[PDB]
């Protein structure tokens, strides 16, 4: 449909089943709905692990770099997945969340030690 | 799209002219547009409430036009700074005012639009830019006896590296791409940052229309 | 709070009600009525206004939301002698023309304000009922217009369009003597010739039906000056 | 006041009025322009103030002052119009309206950054205007027009008033009297300027030490840096190169500063118990301007006292510029240089009046040519009315 503006965004369309998420890493307009019209599909993301304990993420790097060069914006989960894959540097939000998790583990260990004596 | 039975609508076109005329004839003047109620922090014109973090500076500081009104020629060649710049940036950041048009509708004469030259972090721009955020209650003026002292800035070269290592996956991609063609050079690839320089969020932007070249 | 410097300066009527009627009423009644109307004018400021001017009148209305009621309109006519003088104000509000006949010396009037002092080509414009609504429509919230004394109350020479026949009165008859109506676009030559059969040319030269009031006006002006000096 | 003796104004002022004006038509015309909301020139407002006849005309010119410059042509106010208006005010009142229009300094905003600043003070001294001329120095300091040789002229009067000042200064007084010596007083040739700077810094530091840092630059044209006692000490330290100082009034005021800072430390309920307005209102709106390791001046009192005691001994040991009184020393110095500055200001005033007169006729010619071309266009269109 016609839009007054908007920008191309490579995001995740949550297309799946109840209690079973499944994201399609797709490049679409910013003003379109999440499961609406899109430009070109790039990859897939499975949040839940499979029988092998592996989380499958699909990236079409050739199209991803082309669209990013054309001027496609990226979402925070998209940047996180790209940093995990290694095509992009690790997002500092992941680093600060890891630091917070480490501090929480240290606090939990201290509380467990002080609740035992 | 284009049909044989298209009705030549005229009311819709006349409404565009009516709204265009009412936009200019009833244009809200910037004085009452930016008028502020200092008790409830509510704008009488727009009806939006100011941020909680901005409640202190509104009551404890002054805006640009509230201090520029007492100057003889509305600050021709004067240097004006900001509280936020003074706090965050130790390097001098000032605006040299070249022209000011205060709004005549204000009874207290504390609103207007000014242009000038921006010198942020000691870097002097050779172009004239319209002053942004005039209504902000953070502007401060420097005296004449300190005008020369505040401009004292030292040019220290930056220590930012010009090249950075590639991410591991892209580095492997490049290594495989050149290896397939047969380049036996095992030189470390680097990503350039010469054109990656970006301005800080405190750096004001220009308010003039962009010219398409 | 800058001071704004404007203009450099660099460059170098008897009201109709005071006229007594032509009857043989004793002058003592006229003198008493003039004294009473001057006493009333001492409190209520009655400005100078002619037929065709636009006025705003404030009246004491007990049944309104506020005790003051404002009505703005053009003065259709002024008639009466002494304390009972009245003037008719006409204004079209939301397509419905309203005419109100106010009394000059009624105590319920709070303020009379002339927003446009302007004469017209006719001493009594009763034809606004049959005229187009555009000539009777006036903004209630218009601002008063101040004019210089040297303008000598300029007269508005405006030709007024007319609705198709019939009209409220026979405005084409010579007895009305109306010049402000654009008759050439509303009436035909045969109708114009027919209307001339009621003309009475001898009345302009009768020399006896005229009313001379030079001495009466002089005495009234002297009494007004004495009352003002009092 | 000696300037006006050789700067006779009645001879040249009566040679500037060439407008020969009256009331009615231009009164009406400009009231019509502002009924129509149309900006106008300063040429007309100069023309009328050129033909003021009485104080009633001055009050008319004031209500004038108060109903146009809120038009688009606010910045185009000419300089010579200010001089003409000041001269007309001096013709009648000379003492009340000029002070009322300047004390606000933003409400009327004449902004006379010319020799008129010296001329008004010279006329004030004729009646000696003790309380009348005190406020004018504050507004001149705010305007920061200390380019013409008015420094000594204002320093004479502020030192006249400082000797008479025997009271307990309030919050506003400790700010304005302290600020009325740094920006105004900047003479490096004599000891008067250095003594004025030392006196002003000492008084300005009291506000920072007692009330807060923001109040010294909230409205005064001062600096927000916390170092003002250090600025008071650096001018004394400059004695290694400057042989001539005041060494009397600055020392006396620093004695007051040190005793005030020495009595508050042991006795907290004696001098510091003057803040009884509110507690929760101040705690909720408390502002922290300094950092934690910014070396707050409150903990540097032992450093300040030792520096002052060490410097004052050396100043008397080597400098020995201890004068009997600063006012009598400044009186003979300021009046000595007045004949030197009158000869340098007469030529610039004589060229300023010539250039202002040249601009007046240029503006008159612009108006005349605009009117004549408008008449020509109207006549050409009326001869051959061709519209649409
Ligand atoms: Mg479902
Ligand atoms: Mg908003
Ligand atoms: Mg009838």
């Amino acid at each position: 449909r016609a839009y007054r503006g908007g920008h191309l965004t490579i995001r995740l369309a949550l297309g799946g089943c109840t209690n079973r998420p499944f994201y399609r890493i797709v490049a679409a307009h910013s003003k379109c709905p999440r499961d609406g019209r899109f430009v070109e599909q790039l990859g897939s993301y499975d949040p839940l692990p499979n029988s092998h304990g592996e989380k499958l993420v699909a990236l079409n790097f050739d199209r991803i770099r082309h669209w990013i060069g054309c001027g496609a914006h990226l979402s925070k989960p998209v940047e996180k997945l790209l940093g995990l894959s290694g095509f992009y540097p690790l997002h500092p939000m992941m680093i600060t969340n890891a630091e917070r998790l480490r501090r929480k583990r240290a606090r939990e260990v201290l509380l467990a030690s002080q609740k035992t004596d | 799209m284009a049909r044989k039975k298209v009705r030549p609508r005229l009311i819709a076109e006349l409404a565009r002219r009516v709204r265009a005329l009412r936009e200019q004839r009833e244009r809200p003047r910037d004085s009452q547009r930016y008028a502020l109620d200092y008790e409830t922090m509510m704008r009488p014109h727009s009806g939006n409430r100011l941020p909680m973090r901005a409640w202190a500076d509104v009551r404890h500081e002054s805006r640009l036009l509230q201090l520029l009104n007492r100057l003889p020629l509305f600050g021709l060649g004067r240097l004006v700074t900001r509280k936020s710049w003074l706090w965050q940036h130790d390097e001098p950041c000032y605006w040299r005012l070249t022209r000011v048009r205060p709004d005549y509708a204000a009874e207290n004469l504390d609103h207007g639009k000014a242009w000038g030259i921006l010198t942020f972090k000691g870097k002097t721009e050779s172009e004239a830019r319209e002053i942004e955020q005039v209504m902000y209650h953070d502007w401060r003026l420097v005296p004449k006896h300190e005008e020369e002292a505040f401009t004292a800035f030292t040019l220290v070269p930056e220590d930012t590296p010009l090249s950075v290592p590639y991410p591991p996956l892209l580095r492997a991609m490049i290594l495989a791409q050149r290896q397939k063609y047969g380049d036996t050079s095992t030189e470390e690839p680097m990503l350039n940052l010469e054109r990656a320089r970006i301005d800080p969020w405190d750096y004001p932007a220009k308010l003039e229309a962009k010219t398409k070249t | 709070a800058f001071q704004p410097p404007p203009k450099p300066v660099i460059v170098d009527f008897l009201s109709p009600e005071f006229i007594p009627p032509r009857g043989r009423t004793n002058p003592l009644k006229f003198q008493i009525e003039r004294k009473d109307m001057l006493e009333r004018r001492k409190i209520l400021h009655i400005p100078e206004f002619y037929v065709g001017s636009i006025l705003r009148v404030t009246t004491a209305d007990p049944y309104a939301s506020a005790k003051t009621s404002q009505f703005l309109g053009i003065c259709i006519q002024r008639s009466g002698s002494g304390l009972g003088a009245t003037f008719i104000l006409r204004n079209t509000i939301e397509g419905q023309g309203v005419e109100i006949c106010f009394e000059l010396y009624n105590p319920r009037i709070q303020e009379i304000q002339v927003v446009k002092l302007e004469k017209r080509l006719d001493n009594s414009l009763l034809y606004l009922r049959d005229a187009l609504p555009e000539y009777s429509t006036f903004d209630v919230n218009m601002k008063p217009i101040t004019q210089e004394f040297n303008q000598e109350v300029p007269v508005n020479q405006l030709k007024v369009k007319m609705k198709p026949k019939p009209w409220s009165k026979r405005w084409e008859r010579p007895k009305f003597n109306i010049k402000g109506i654009r008759f050439d676009l509303c009436l035909t030559e045969e109708q114009m010739r027919e209307a001339q059969k009621w003309s009475q040319p001898w009345l302009e030269f009768d020399m006896m039906r005229e009313y001379d009031t030079s001495k009466i006006e002089a005495a009234i002006w002297d009494e007004i000056e004495a009352s003002k000096n009092s | 006041c000696l300037l006006s003796a050789a700067y006779v104004d009645s001879h040249k002022w009566e040679a500037r009025d060439k407008e020969d004006c009256h009331l009615a038509d231009l009164a009406s015309l400009m009231d019509k322009t502002y009924e129509r909301k149309l900006p106008v020139s300063s040429l007309t407002i100069s023309r009328f103030v050129d033909n003021i006849a009485s104080r009633e005309d001055i009050d008319h010119a004031e209500y004038y002052l108060y109903k146009f410059r809120h038009s688009p042509n606010c910045w185009y106010l000419r300089d010579w119009t200010i001089h003409t208006w000041i001269r007309q005010c001096l013709k009648y009142g000379a003492q009340d309206k000029a002070l009322y229009t300047l004390k606000n300094k933003v409400q009327y905003g004449i902004f006379p950054d010319n020799y008129t600043f010296n001329l008004l003070m010279d006329y004030f001294i004729k009646k000696e205007n003790y309380k009348d001329a005190l406020s004018v120095v504050f507004e001149i300091m705010m305007q920061e027009a200390f380019e013409v040789p008015s420094t000594q002229l204002l320093s004479l009067y502020v030192l006249y008033h400082c000797l008479a000042e025997k009271t307990d200064l309030s919050w506003e007084e400790e700010r304005n009297f302290g600020a009325s010596l740094l920006l105004p007083g900047l003479k490096q040739k004599n000891s008067v300027g250095l003594s004025s700077q030392l006196y002003g810094y000492a008084l300005l530091g009291k506000v920072e030490l007692q009330q807060g840092l923001r109040a010294v630059y909230c409205n005064m044209p001062l600096l927000w840096q916390p170092g003002y006692l250090h600025r008071a000490l650096q001018v004394m330290e400059k004695v290694a190169s400057s042989p001539e100082d005041g060494q009397l009034c600055g020392e006396a005021l620093d004695v007051l500063d040190r005793v005030l800072k020495a009595v508050t430390a042991p006795a907290q309920g004696t001098s510091e118990e003057q803040p009884q307005e509110g507690e929760e209102s101040q705690r909720s709106e408390e502002l922290v301007e300094q950092l934690d390791v910014e070396e707050t001046e409150q903990s540097k009192l032992p450093q300040y006292l030792e520096r002052f005691e060490a410097l004052r001994s050396k100043l008397q040991a080597l400098g020995k510029v201890e004068s009997e009184s600063l006012l009598t020393l400044s009186t003979q110095l300021a009046k000595a240089q007045l004949p030197t500055c009158e000869a340098e200001d007469i030529a610039v005033y004589e060229q300023r009046l010539q250039q202002w007169h040249g601009e007046r006729v240029r503006l008159i010619q612009r108006e005349q040519e605009q009117r004549e071309r408008a008449r020509q266009d109207y006549e050409a269109r009326r001869a051959a009315k061709a519209s649409a």
